[PDB]
């Protein structure tokens, strides 16, 4: 009951879904091969990992996800890496030709040969579901299949499931490990496509996980692998309410009901701690109120962006491990007195909390520490509009010359659908102004 | 499974070729007689892409080779490397072109070029999913240069959804071989600007420079330019054949290059000819580039730097951020980014670690200005036309030519002048 | 009061239903103008191509009329 479908579409998309399967399947003790010694009830059960886990007879615990890419590199990694045991074959979809970072392609050009086996698959998944409660979408917002063809995707989502849940997982383009010149383009290309289609979206900015691999784990040169250890942490806290079962745990859908105030009011700014390497963890336990504290440090939001120079309309703290509610609350009473916690004067000004008692994971080899506790604050604030308007200053600067234009419309495209995108972009940044503005 | 198809035109076309295949042969570990006899796997992981894996383990280069007459062609198959090439895959003819573009395209390269696109639908076929294609040839001859672009026209036929990239070879006095030479290239240009995707100007003037000033070579060969330019095809096509962080075929590398369909004609550079720094700096210098245009008379719409060797990530990333904020003039404003580099484990052989260049750069007009001047001198007093007016072309196609090229020049000045606001 | 829970619930499947009556529309309109529109560019480019065709017979031609 209650299961939620993962769709992890493009090589992000795909890799982000590796590290998140691979720490949830530590998180439940469940094998690479798919088994999982401490589940008593053998072919099924309405346990709370259920929602992410399906059963089979043979006690095999199979991930409830479909992992799409227009090309296979990715994905045969997947298919012949430690955890080939614990996805079905038809839950691993490859083209032969990619997108090659052309939203068009994605969306029309090479995304409508496959979108119907797509669908197909995610219907097999939808079938076993007792009562579906929605989907998870992992995408890069810069490549032609995580912008083009996941916009198709919801889309048609849209139509064959209604208005059932959709949430994102998107990762914001950076240059320091951004290869493609074009993904200002892609990204507001989907960014207006799937707005209306997407209930929630929570925003990874590749320079800010950049940043915090560099400064809080000495990392040189972080690689994808660095960043989507610690991209996969922030969803597991996410998820951790629809996975774990706690008396002190809130519901997703419960902080989502706080998060979104208005349809396209939909992208929470998240900020995660501790993040430390096991170095400078040892001999040094950080409380409650320490990593709470590290929340309104702006250095550990996965977007950058100035919340200090914006207007919150909504906070939560998501907590997970050692954690009671007694330390939590002095914490947030010790915060309210310090920072520049602003309010819009239309919502109430307290912190919604809720507390897992799962204690974090790592994963072998990684460089985050294990930790005792840990927590992710998601927080709905006017200041996220910055990424917007970064990410459109870049679209203006080569639209104007119409600087590789020609590829996107030798696919099909018109350029009506560049400024019909773009006015789209104008009016949320428009609205992201108008909800701060003080009541009459 | 992203498979190229390689064709090479003319006597300057296949030498170049030639030595291509030698190098990359050298760096995948593939012997003459066709084996494998290297050391790393990471030699094996992308073979598939210039290489064909036939009965008793051989890879056979995916090439074909294109000549109108048996002496150039003759003397691959006698060089090294010679038994390694697919034997059916050599069409050659016997008329010869005699360094007409016109024999090239209409007469003589028109009789045999169906016999050549015969064998590229056999290699096309063969492919899983066909990246594109790669033309090597001179724009300053008669079978590379009229035949060549004529090839380049046919397939865009058959194959209109594929990627067209040429490395086309400039004319130079320098090493001239006659004096209709600008003729052959205005023409052949006038082609490249409506049928490439991306075009590789391998400039003569600029290759006999650097062995000369550079490579202390008093007298050059067509060996020692060579040798510029198999190090040079050797770079720009490393991370094609080899695995490293960047996934990306043809199509994904035109589309981050080549911001405007016509503007696809790049200034291919290579170091050295030893720190990352000094790396970074001399891929930069305009006495590395192997096109004779000065970069800091334009400016940068898009480059591609690769490094290739063990090196520091942290320091590559470093100094190419170094280079941009120290000479920020010379790159474009309008397009944010538009520098990328990609990093391969791999050194060329002899090099503990090198740098290869491709910049699409306004300052290439002058490669063009150049052309176009010793064209128009000729031109304006008709001079050599029977050559052509014989074949059945007009002066009307020598002028919308000429108007074309000075066309492509007015668009790189109108964007060198472009600014964000 | 019972009449207006009808109205109510016959509402939210109206918006429901429209919502992806349009989402559907919207979708077959962007997929069929695309069609239309790469067709027309892949048929612009094989008609220039059919044209240096009529061109270059018509040079043989030329040449053939001067011997
Ligand atoms: N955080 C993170 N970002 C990634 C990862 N892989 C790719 N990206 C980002 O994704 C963007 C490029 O899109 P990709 O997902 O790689 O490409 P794609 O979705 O497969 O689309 P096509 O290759 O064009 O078919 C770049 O901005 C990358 O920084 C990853 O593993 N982790
Ligand atoms: N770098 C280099 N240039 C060459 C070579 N052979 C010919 N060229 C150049 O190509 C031009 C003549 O083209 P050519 O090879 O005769 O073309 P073809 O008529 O098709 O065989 C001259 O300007 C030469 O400078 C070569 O082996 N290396
Ligand atoms: C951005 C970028 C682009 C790029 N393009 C290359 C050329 C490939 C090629 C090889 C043979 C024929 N035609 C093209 S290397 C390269 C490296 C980077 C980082
Ligand atoms: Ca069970
Ligand atoms: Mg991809
Ligand atoms: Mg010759």
């Amino acid at each position: 009951m209650r299961e939620c479908i993962s769709i992890h579409v493009g090589q992000a998309g795909v890799q982000i879904g590796n590290a998140c399967w691979e720490l949830y399947c530590l998180e439940h003790g469940i094998q690479p091969d798919g088994q999982m010694p401490s589940d008593k009830t053998i072919g099924g059960g309405d346990d709370s990992f259920n929602t992410f886990f399906s059963e089979t007879g043979a006690g095999k615990h199979v991930p409830r996800a479909v992992f799409v890419d227009l090309e296979p590199t990715v994905i045969d990694e997947v298919r012949t890496g430690t955890y080939r045991q614990l996805f079905h074959p038809e839950q691993l979809i490859t083209g032969k030709e990619d997108a090659a970072n052309n939203y068009a392609r994605g969306h029309y050009t090479i995304g409508k040969e496959i979108i119907d086996l797509v669908l197909d698959r995610i219907r097999k998944l939808a079938d076993q579901c007792t009562g579906l409660q929605g989907f998870l979408v992992f995408h890069s917002f810069g490549g032609g299949t995580g912008s083009g063809f996941t916009s198709l995707l919801m889309e048609r989502l849209s139509v064959d499931y209604g208005k059932k849940s959709k949430l994102e997982f998107s990762i914001y383009p950076a240059p320091q490990v951004s290869t493609a010149v074009v993904e200002p383009y892609n990204s507001i290309l989907t960014t207006h496509t799937t707005l209306e289609h997407s209930d929630c979206a929570f925003m990874v900015d590749n320079e800010a996980i950049y940043d915090i691999c560099r400064r809080n784990l000495d990392i040189e040169r972080p690689t994808y692998t660095n960043l989507n250890r610690l991209i996969s942490q922030i969803v597991s806290s996410i998820t951790a309410s629809l996975r774990f079962d706690g008396a002190l745990n809130v519901d997703l859908t419960e902080f989502q009901t706080n998060l979104v105030p208005y349809p396209r009011i939909h992208f929470p700014l998240a900020t995660y701690a501790p993040v430390i390497s096991a170095e400078k963890a040892y001999h040094e336990q950080l409380s409650v109120a320490e990593i709470t504290n590290a929340c309104f440090e702006p250095a550990n939001q996965m977007v950058k962006c100035d919340p200090r120079h914006g207007k919150y309309m909504a906070c939560c703290l998501l907590y997970r491990g050692d954690v009671v509610p007694k330390d939590v609350n002095a914490a947030i009473a010790t915060i309210k007195t310090k920072r520049s916690i602003q309010f819009v004067d239309w919502c109430p000004t307290g912190f919604k909390v809720g507390i897992n008692y799962q204690p974090p994971t790592v994963v072998p080899g990684g460089d985050l520490a294990k930790v005792q506790r840990a927590v992710c604050m998601l927080s709905n604030t006017t200041a996220i509009a910055e990424a917007w308007a970064r990410l459109d200053h870049k679209f203006d600067l080569m639209y104007a010359k119409r600087a590789f234009v020609h590829w996107y419309v030798g696919e099909g495209m018109e350029e009506g659908e560049f400024s019909e995108a773009r006015e789209d972009m104008a009016a949320l940044e428009k609205d992201y102004e108008e909800v701060g503005v003080d009541s009459v | 499974m992203r498979e190229i198809v390689h064709i090479q035109a003319g006597q300057c076309g296949n030498q170049i070729g030639a030595k291509f295949w030698e190098v990359i042969s050298d760096e995948h570990g593939i012997d003459p007689t066709g084996s494998y006899h290297g050391d790393s796997d990471l030699q094996l992981e992308r073979i598939n892409v210039y290489y064909n894996e036939a009965t008793g383990n051989k890879y056979v280069p995916r090439a074909i080779l294109v000549d109108l007459e048996p002496g150039t062609m003759d003397s691959v198959r006698s060089g090294p490397f010679g038994q390694i090439f697919r034997p059916d895959n050599f069409v050659f003819g016997q008329s010869g072109a005699g360094n007409n573009w016109a024999k090239g395209h209409y007469t003589e390269g028109a009789e045999l070029v169906d016999s050549v696109l015969d064998v590229v639908r056999k290699e096309s076929e063969s492919c899983d999913c066909l990246q594109g294609f790669q033309l090597t040839h001179s724009l300053g001859g008669g079978t590379g240069s009229g035949m060549g672009t004529l090839l380049i026209s046919k397939i865009r036929e058959e194959y209109p959804d594929r990627i067209m990239n040429t490395f086309s070879v400039m004319p130079s006095p320098k090493v001239s071989d006659t004096v209709v030479e600008p003729y052959n290239a205005t023409l052949s240009v006038h082609q490249l600007v409506e049928n490439t995707d991306e075009t590789y100007c391998i400039d003569n003037e600029a290759l006999y420079d650097i062995c000369f000033r550079t490579l202390k070579l008093t007298t050059p060969t067509y060996g020692d330019l060579n040798h510029l330019v198999s190090a040079t095809m050797s770079g720009v096509t490393t991370c094609l054949r080899f695995p490293g962080q960047l996934n990306a075929d043809l199509r994904k590398l035109a589309v981050n290059m080549v911001p405007f369909p016509r503007l696809h004609f790049f200034m291919p550079g290579f170091a050295p000819l030893l720190t990352v720094p000094e790396l970074t700096q001399q891929m930069f210098d305009s006495k590395n580039m192997m096109a004779a245009c000065d970069p800091r008379h334009g400016r940068y719409l898009t480059v591609a730097a690769i490094f290739r060797g063990r090196m520091s990530m942290k320091e590559v990333d470093e100094q190419m951020l170094n280079v941009q904020n120290k000479n920020s003039s010379y790159f474009v404003e309008w397009i944010p980014n538009n520098v990328k580099t990609a990093v391969c484990d791999i050194p060329p052989r002899g090099l503990k670690m090198s740098a290869t260049f491709i910049g699409n750069s306004t300052a290439i007009q002058e490669l063009f200005k150049r052309i176009s001047e010793q064209f128009t001198a000729m031109f304006r007093r008709k001079a050599f036309l029977h050559w052509y007016t014989g074949e059945g072309m007009d002066e009307m196609e020598f002028t919308e030519a000429e108007s074309n090229m000075n066309d492509l020049v007015s668009e790189y000045q109108q964007y060198q002048d472009a600014t964000a606001d | 009061k019972r009449e207006h829970e009808r109205e109510v619930i016959q509402k939210a499947i109206e918006e429901n239903n429209n919502f992806i009556k349009m989402a559907k529309e919207k979708l077959a309109q962007k997929m069929e103008s695309n069609k239309e529109n790469r067709e027309a560019h892949l048929a612009a480019m094989l008609e220039r191509l059919q044209e240096k065709d009529k061109h270059a017979e018509e040079v043989r031609k030329n040449k053939e009329l001067k011997e």
